[PDB]
């Protein structure tokens, strides 16, 4: 098919049908922005051609399609009552002269299985353009990522809506770390057998759109630092120089941190700890607060709390357990301010603590935890 | 949907894609070996509206995530998933299995006494809800990972006789117990192996003849019991000959 405005439309009962090997064309994509889609779902009020479009729980398979010239690949929306009509492509060819392209995959209300080939890209535009946009995609919905990601770095990800829905099945990811962007984080669902070591932050240098998890191209904001380390399985977090503040309760993963760069909690708000393991502050230039209380513990499986910096909660706790917690803490050198080390909001949490610096509150050597706070050990 | 016959123990019978829309129930079998293995099922709203069929087949799961295990034993059903709330299991036969599974954090216990009669694992998570645990015939609990086991705000859990936890990871583990406990004259816990635990009692009450006690030589433990409904003729000695304490914390 060589088209003008959109290639193949799809609609409504379409069970069982197949598109084989198609090769389907914008005869240039000259002007092809500025197309408008005459037959489209509803949630589909973007101006670019398409070259696939389907809605109404339509559900074509797409075999090795090739797909060249289109401001939008594929246009998908799954059926407006139940969601039902699953988007299938199974290794796309898409290619554009000039690398001009809106999104390959914007999916609507919907759910997919597509497997990449190492061939594509994403658009000229830094902010909007992004191989997948998921627009509205519920709860119990999942677009699967299988396959090679293209060699050239692309933004994979940007969507509207309350629910994660996108799915790193296996992915091959190449160098997109490096040289790619997530686009949105908050869309990811799930990854499975994708890792990385080191997830890189630099507060005023950094970029969100970056995956963070290459040296090259850390990522700007705390906020979703817990979720990456916990989907790309990171052992580590590095603070560039300079203050990574958070002005809201964020979640801190439980990994070493390590940089020149210090941690600081403003609108008195308080680091979440949501897991077991051990979180280490090594090195840093600091952590402090405005006031809230420094981390507040919401788990009650055993955590170690390793300060080896700065520490600064000003008239707040160190640590407060908003649960029958079981906490160690230990502070090595440096210096660390608080009113009691370990505190808790009710009925008794377990805690040991070790306080290695001359550089403390002395005054609650004696008394160094809250009343609902028993001590398993004390070094100081 | 399935219906695995005699599949040998190397075989594997792998699903990927989307589930049906409209509830369906899954899987149902014969044969010793589980070898069904879900990669990254997309289940939709299975969980909810339609039904494992028998868990058992059930060999591994890549994937697939659910929050907490509801578990009814007045209107649960077997053939349900149990990680949706308005589908709950009825036995704790599997919900170790389940929760490894599905990465489920916790357990949550719907009214009514959840019952066992034979040794069942418990899988290492937070239980809470209005139900209470009962282990029947002698049987006990089997604590065999590392981690946090933690009671909260149950009816209660207790025996009919045997002791109520076994422990047989060398991992470390804590067992944490916010709700009633009554082991009557055996043991609140019990190392089968050269043990590493910790054991927390917050409030409620608690009986049992030794907090902790061990199978053979030596099996490390710390023990905080917070409640004045405990028995005070063992401040002095809360663990058997087998378990050296690294704190105690009772008043
Ligand atoms: O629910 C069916 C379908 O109805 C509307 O679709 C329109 C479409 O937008 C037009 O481009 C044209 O093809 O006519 C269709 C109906 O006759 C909704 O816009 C769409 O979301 C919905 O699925």
């Amino acid at each position: 098919i060589l088209y003008k405005t959109q290639g193949a439309v799809f609609i409504d009962s379409n069970g069982g049908a197949a598109v084989n090997n198609a090769y389907i064309s914008r005869l240039g994509n000259t002007n092809g922005e500025l197309e408008q889609a005459v037959y489209k779902p509803a949630g589909f009020t973007e101006v670019g051609d398409v070259a696939v479009t389907q809605f109404a729980g339509s559900e074509v398979k797409f075999n090795s399609p090739i797909i060249e010239q289109a401001s939008f690949d594929f246009v998908h929306a799954g059926r407006d009552t139940d969601s039902y009509g699953l988007f299938m492509v199974d290794k796309p060819h898409i290619e554009s002269s000039g690398g001009k392209k809106k999104h390959s995959f914007y999916l609507i209300n919907t759910s997919s299985n597509v497997t990449l080939s190492g061939v594509g890209l994403s658009g000229q535009d830094p902010d909007l353009d992004s191989m997948y946009f998921l627009k509205n995609c519920p709860e119990t919905a999942r677009n699967v990522v299988r396959g090679q990601m293209p060699i050239s770095g692309v933004k994979l990800v940007r969507g509207t809506g309350n629910y994660p829905t996108l799915v790193l099945d296996c992915t091959n990811m190449g160098s997109q770390f490096q040289f790619g962007e997530v686009g949105d984080i908050f869309y990811i669902k799930d990854v499975v057998g994708v890792k990385a070591d080191t997830l890189y932050i630099d507060p005023v240098n950094g970029n969100n759109y970056n995956w963070g998890t290459n040296g090259t191209k850390p990522i700007r904001e705390l906020t979703n630092i817990a979720k990456i380390c916990q989907l790309f399985r990171c052992k580590s977090v590095y603070l560039n120089a300079g203050e990574s503040v958070i002005t809201s309760n964020t979640e801190l993963p439980m990994v070493v941190f390590e940089g020149p760069g210090s941690l600081k909690a403003n609108s008195g708000s308080s680091f979440l700890i949501k897991a077991g393991g051990t979180l280490s502050l090594i090195g840093l230039s600091g952590i402090s607060t405005d006031g809230g209380h420094m981390f507040r513990v919401s788990t009650v499986e055993k955590v170690n709390i390793h300060t080896n910096c700065s520490v600064n909660a000003g008239a707040a706790y160190v640590v407060l357990s908003e649960v029958q917690g079981n906490i160690e803490y230990r502070q090595l050198f440096y210096s660390v301010n608080c009113s009691k080390y370990i505190g808790a909001t009710a009925g008794q949490t377990i805690a040991g603590i070790m306080v290695k610096t001359a550089t403390r509150p002395t005054g609650i050597d004696a008394a160094p935890v809250d009343g609902n706070v028993s001590l398993t050990y004390k070094i100081i | 949907m399935y219906f695995l016959k005699n599949c040998p123990e190397t075989a594997r019978n792998v699903v990927r894609g989307q589930m049906p829309i409209s509830g369906v129930k899954l899987v149902r079998g014969t044969g010793n070996y589980p070898t069904l293995v879900l990669d990254c099922t997309n289940m939709g709203s299975q969980f909810q509206f339609g039904e494992v069929g028998d868990i058992f087949y059930i060999k591994d799961v890549v994937g697939v995530k659910a929050d907490t295990l509801y578990i009814d034993p007045v209107n649960g059903n077997n053939y349900n998933w149990g990680t949706n709330g308005t589908k709950p299991i009825r036995e704790l036969t599997n919900i170790a299995k389940i929760c490894q599974l599905f990465r489920c954090k916790s357990v949550y216990l719907n009214a009514g006494e959840s019952v066992i009669t034979s040794n069942t694992e418990l899988p290492m998570v937070v239980f809470e809800g209005p139900g209470s645990l009962k282990a029947n015939s002698g049987s006990s609990f089997l604590i065999k990972a590392g981690g946090t086991l933690s009671l909260i705000g149950l009816s209660g859990i207790s025996t009919d006789g045997g002791h109520m936890f076994r422990v047989s990871t060398v991992e470390k583990v804590n067992i944490h117990t916010n709700c009633s406990v009554n082991a009557g004259a055996a043991y609140v816990v019990l190392s089968e192996v050269q043990g590493n635990i910790e054991y927390r009692q917050l409030f409620y009450s608690v009986n049992c003849s030794k907090y902790i006690g061990a199978t053979a030589g030596q099996t490390i433990a710390g023990i905080m019991v917070k409640t004045a409904t405990r028995p005070t003729g063992i401040d002095a000695a809360p663990v058997d000959g087998n378990v050296s304490l690294t704190y105690k914390i009772i008043e």
